[PDB]
């Protein structure tokens, strides 16, 4: 009985950590790539 | 004189930032373009 | 260094605002249009004042202090020299330029204006003929973050350079520095100032590498399943045989930061350190600055 | 006076393209720091 | 027999297909990433 359920649970806290680790990834890489846009329309209010 | 010549680089200058703007407003496009159908892969296991 | 040292004092003692310490080069000084040779002719009294944003009125001078090196701007930093043992740390050359604190008005939840000018004024002689204004916009002094995980490779290195001077020196050593050499040796190129300015890694972007890393270890984990600063300070305390202020600050986190100037296309250097009440140190005041507006 | 302001703002962007440049210098580098530790993950 | 291998099947068609998702991710953000870069040099050739 333990032997089967909980090697599954290895695959369990794998699983919902990569989708979860990869909607960082979805915000932190917005977060980050709008301050560049936010530097470009910057340099534009210089000229 | 010099305003005339120094007015056409700066509507030239503000040429090549829009290309710039316009290249790199599409990345967070990609992001939500590239990422979403790998969250949804994971979801499938 | 003493620029900065005799600077933080008019600071400490109240003369709400910031302080941003800044290195210029010296190719920004001429393109500014001052001779340079000037300058060479050890601190050196600099009028500074803060203009506002479309108002007119401004803050009325006041001293304050600077010292131009004919040097290695950023090398005098990271790796100064005692004049016994001038082979101690060797470095790489760079520009020299003075250094000067700069003074930013806040507000309470400080929050700097931008294009208001905080203005220089170089003085070498006497007249108004001998004299140039060098203007910093708050745009200008203050960049998002601090590099001070670049500074760690640094250190470790200074470390080193102990080891490798005292084994050099041999039996004609201070026997206090004999002790601090091997100790340093079992806690285990020059000190190059241009890599650190442009090391692609900021503090964000390293506190964002433990939590990147800290949570990938965990899962990879499921796939299966008298510390080394003192020591420092008694070789600087044997080798040349005192305490030096401008050099504790060398041993300990720096944070070098490279900027350019918007009058002259050059380049400037914003500092910080760790034992600093000014702008970027670990021991500041609140509120700090804020690029809200 | 129009030629001294003309000037002085278009030597003032070209300062800020370099703070910029090195400030966008980190987009190849902020990718790749994050696709590898979740690559040898599912290898 | 089929019981176990196949179902085993899911979680390869799963596994050798996210190694390769990733490796498109890494070429396609530095193909598109290097022309910020290439246009970012333009800009300073112009002044």
């Amino acid at each position: 009985q333990r032997t089967g359920r909980s090697a599954l649970a290895v695959l369990i806290r794998a699983c919902y950590r990569l989708q979860q680790q990869l909607q960082r990834t979805r915000r932190a890489l917005l977060h980050h790539s709008d301050a560049v846009l936010t530097s470009l329309h910057h340099v534009r209010m210089l000229l | 004189e010099q305003v005339v010549v120094l007015q056409a680089q700066r509507t030239a200058a503000a040429a090549a930032l829009e290309n710039a703007a316009m290249q790199a407003a599409e990345l967070p496009v990609d992001i939500e373009r590239r990422l979403r159908p790998i969250e949804r892969n994971v979801h499938e296991i | 260094m003493n620029a900065h040292l005799a600077n933080e004092v008019q600071y400490d003692l109240g003369h709400p605002s910031s302080l941003v310490h800044v290195i210029i080069s010296s190719e920004c000084l001429a393109a500014a249009g001052i001779p340079l040779a000037a300058l060479m002719r050890a601190n050196f009294q600099v009028e500074i004042q803060t203009r506002a944003h479309a108002t007119g009125d401004c803050t009325p001078w006041c001293t304050a202090f600077a010292a131009y090196v004919p040097a290695d701007a950023v090398g005098e930093l990271l790796a100064p020299v005692v004049p016994a043992h001038p082979g101690l740390l060797p470095r790489a050359s760079s520009a020299g330029g003075l250094f000067v604190s700069l003074p930013v008005v806040c507000d309470a939840q400080g929050v700097y204006d931008p294009y208001a000018v905080a203005a220089l004024r170089l003085a070498w002689g006497s007249g108004a003929s001998c004299a140039r204004v060098i203007l910093f916009s708050y745009d200008e002094l203050v960049p998002p973050n601090t590099r001070y995980a670049a500074d760690s490779t640094r250190i470790m290195r200074v470390c080193r350079h102990l080891c490798r001077y005292v084994a050099l020196l041999g039996a004609a050593a201070p026997p206090a520095a004999k002790e601090a050499a091997a100790h340093l040796s079992m806690g285990l190129p020059p000190i190059s100032p241009e890599e650190q300015l442009t090391a692609p890694g900021g503090d964000t972007t390293a506190a964002q590498d433990v939590s990147i890393a800290q949570e990938n270890e965990e899962i990879l984990a499921l796939v299966q399943r008298r510390s080394l600063v003192e020591w420092l300070d008694r070789g600087w305390e044997a080798l040349a045989g005192g305490d030096r202020p401008d050099w504790l600050w060398s041993r300990r986190s720096i944070s070098v930061v490279l900027r350019h100037h918007y009058g002259t296309k050059q380049r400037f250097v914003v500092v910080s350190y760790e034992n600093s009440v000014a702008w970027g140190g670990r021991r500041a005041r609140p509120p700090l600055l804020s690029s809200a507006l």
